[PDB]
């Protein structure tokens, strides 16, 4: 149903270069419902493109994203009544677990997507929460670009994380793992 | 045989139907396309250079349209691969590029190049590197965005490079030069007074490189640069948001860097914090101030100095003082609501230090805080969504904190 | 009251007046924040070379009859003023000051003290020399010579001050290196200048003057 | 002959308040030849007035003078071939003798007028030079306002310092002392 794309690490056409062809294939307009974007675009053309994906670019700047095309720093979104959070992660100064958990409260958010400094692309449940770097998602870096199509059901999110692995499959290889989530 | 041999001949003869886009041009173009279109091996054609010289007599609009077209197609995916010559070619064309009408996918161009690079020697790049920087002198107007892919190209290479040295050990040289090169270029850049966002960008470039300098060794050169980086933070950043992002980088950038000691630091720390304490944006300000605790902190690697030479930033005093100052932000609140959300937050933080073996730290304040949050939380109330929320938060927390 | 050009300058001078008055009168407690604020003004919101030129002379000076903070406040602050100073980009002015920053620790005088500590001169060489070395770095990064010498001489005049200041730590080897260096450039290279005449008058003056 | 007014400490209508009536009497236009002004005006009206004194306001800013009406920081003037210097003194960071002497060289100046921090109004010959605070000269302060009418003869200046003392003479009391000066 809901096709909420969750995506990390980019900097186009910078850390993430092209749009991987499968991404190029994948991402046609309006179709995707919501883009939850974890900043550092860097580019505007690409910004126009984020728009071009879906009917929503849901936006929150990064610390390797300057100025603002019009960027709104943090934004909380509700689907169901999961407050599904994103920021590029900038607000941090400490990647430590309790911090992640805390952070979720400060913003009134309960699922956290962030981008790391060694440009993390790692998510794990720790304290019932997922602290999520969907990180690399387009070819960015500190190889698995990943982003998720998500179906958020209430406070709970079920994520099928689609992972793109360069492999001797001679393709951008999609491996999907589903992880299911409940917000407290 | 056409190209010079009719056509150049012609061209000198006629500047008498002449170009930009007229049907003569068109023909010239189409013709020009003709190889290309048929091609799979356009390269000998750039050795055809009646052609080449003939680019001059094209308009810039058309130079891009075909040449660009070529780039673009080659960007759709490149045909054939390298030799030295092609670097040249690249350049001939680059010369068409940097100027050849004016100071538009030059990004996308940037990208191919940026790609194309990794397989060969230090030098190629260098020649190029060099050329290109010089080539960057031609602008003043699209640029902000345009220098960085190169920055990265080098950076990546630079790590890839860091990832190879035992025959090369002239990384130092390369670097040195390069950083210098870069630096020099960089100093040039700011100074190319030109831009909004300059500060932000430059900085991020400082960061990238600077940090890279952290991981790679060369700290010597760092403080000046860094001192400069901060300056940018002070003067020439100017928006709350711009700042918001940027200081997160300063802090953070500092956070995976660790080079300076305490020496550099006492001066610097007091200052960042001061700037921080000279920011005037409250939500953000307290959270950070208490977060400044993490600067000395056992967690982690950031909390160290190699001027000294290795390990965590042991000792309580500043850490608490930071919390006390964060608390001062709280103190100077007056507006309560946000104060509590924060207090709680501080409390969440308190739980962190409970977990951090914050030894020096004594319960009396923790007690004073939990009590204080409660006192406000309960002790006063009015119409708010927030009152509902506060309970949800309270609930969450209590289960969470153990 | 966001309003104005000159705001920074003025406010500051008011900070100074009052702040200093605060120095002479006792109430230092409240000072650093204010001062920290004062500096901010110096960093953000001043913006001209001249404006700055006058203003930092006040910062330095204002600091110079004030003395309240210690070293504590200072290490952070000193590195910074100097840094701003080192982040100014106006050369004549910049070296002269940098070597002048020596006077911050200096036995001459009252300014060179801290009451966070509670009383007397800012004893110890290290920064003082480093300042001269950095001033020297400005010299180093000169490349444009002419002004460099006028300055070298000037530094030399300064050297004579420290000769007189019992700059104990300081050892002749640099003084020697400087007098020699001034001479080397002074004599050793020449071209069409009024300045070449002047240099002699200066040289003359100096030699009689220095004893 | 030459009526070069040398004047220190002001800040009008600030530290120095009014123009003392004798000054008001004293200073009529064009008549005075040159004003060598040691900054902190503060005021422009007064700037127009400095102009109004003589045919020359010879100008050099102070550190208790902001912006610039048009102010030229330091200026060296020659009369005879005394380079007669003035600045408000701002460039300083150290009032110490050798410094004064040095300073004279740096600017190519040989007579130095400056304004102090405890707003000095003191001049003395030390090392054949006069390091001069004509200081208070209009009612300013850290009581003797003083300024000089000077006749510069070459490198040498002879100053008749006119000193204004409030006294039970019931006047702004003029005491003149002449000090004579030679530049090396």
């Amino acid at each position: 149903a809901f096709l909420i794309l969750v995506i990390g690490n980019l900097h186009i056409p910078d850390r993430a270069l092209d749009i991987p062809p499968k991404f190029k294939k994948l991402l046609s307009p309006g179709k995707i419902s919501q883009t939850l974007c974890l900043g550092n675009l860097t580019d505007r053309a690409t910004y126009d493109y984020l728009r071009s994906i879906s009917p929503d670019l849901k936006i929150v700047r990064g610390r390797m994203d300057v100025e603002a095309t019009s960027l709104p720093l943090m934004q909380v979104v509700t689907h169901g009544s999961l407050r599904i959070g994103f920021l590029e992660g900038f607000t941090l100064v400490s990647e430590e677990p309790d911090v992640l958990l805390a952070e979720a409260n400060k913003l009134d958010v309960d699922v956290l997507c962030w981008a790391g400094g060694s440009h993390r692309f790692e998510c794990f449940e720790y304290m019932d929460k997922f602290f999520v770097n969907p990180g690399s998602a387009t070819g960015a870096f500190t190889v698995v670009p990943s982003f998720c199509l998500m179906d958020v059901q209430g406070i709970s999110l079920t994520l099928y994380v689609y992972q793109l692995r360069k492999d001797e499959n001679g393709t951008e290889n999609v491996a999907v793992e589903k992880v299911t989530y409940t917000k407290p | 045989g056409i190209l010079a041999y009719a056509l150049a001949k012609v061209k000198e003869h006629a500047n008498s139907a002449d170009l930009h886009s007229q049907p003569a041009q068109q023909s010239l173009l189409s013709l020009l396309q003709s190889p290309l279109r048929r091609y799979v091996s356009i390269f000998t054609a750039l050795s055809l250079p009646t052609y080449v010289s003939l680019f001059q007599a094209q308009t810039y609009p058309t130079r891009r349209a075909i040449a660009g077209e070529i780039v673009r197609t080659l960007l759709k995916n490149q045909t054939l691969i390298s030799t030295p010559a092609h670097l040249e070619n690249v350049l001939e064309i680059l010369k068409v590029l940097i100027k050849e009408g004016s100071q538009m996918e030059e990004q996308g161009w940037l990208a191919r190049l940026v790609h194309l690079i990794h397989s060969d020697d230090n030098d190629t790049q260098f020649r190029l590197l060099q050329m290109t920087r010089k080539a960057y002198a031609e602008g003043n107007e699209r640029i902000r965005t345009t220098t960085p892919p190169l920055i990265t190209a080098g950076l990546k290479l630079a790590r890839r490079f860091k990832a190879r040295e035992h025959y090369d050990d002239n990384w130092s040289s390369q670097s040195s030069s390069l950083f210098k090169f870069l630096h020099s270029a960089i100093s040039t850049l700011y100074t190319r007074v030109n831009g909004p966002g300059v500060a932000d960008l430059c900085l991020r470039l400082f960061c990238s490189c600077g940090q890279v300098a952290d991981m790679t060794e060369f700290e010597e050169v760092a403080y000046e640069f860094f001192a400069q980086a901060f300056t940018v933070y002070e003067e020439s950043i100017s928006d709350s948001k711009a700042q918001f992002q940027a200081v997160c980088v300063i802090a953070s950038a500092l956070h995976r860097t660790r080079n300076f000691g305490r020496e550099n630091y006492d001066t610097l720390i007091t200052k960042c914090a001061q700037h921080a304490s000279k920011l005037l944006r409250k939500p953000d300000q307290c959270r950070a101030v208490y977060l400044a605790s993490h600067l000395w902190w056992a967690t982690p690697i950031a909390a160290r100095g190699e001027t000294e030479d290795t390990e965590l930033y042991r000792d309580g005093k500043r850490v608490l003082e930071c919390l006390q100052r964060a608390l001062r932000v709280a103190d100077s609140c007056m507006e309560t609501a946000t104060s509590i959300e924060l207090f709680v937050e501080i409390l969440d933080r308190y739980v962190y230090y409970f977990d951090q073996r914050n030894e020096s730290v004594t319960t009396k304040y923790l007690n004073g805080l939990i009590e204080l949050i409660h006192s406000n939380l309960a002790g006063n109330q009015q119409d708010s969504a927030s009152v509902e929320a506060s309970r949800k938060h309270f609930i969450q927390t209590l289960e969470m904190i153990q």
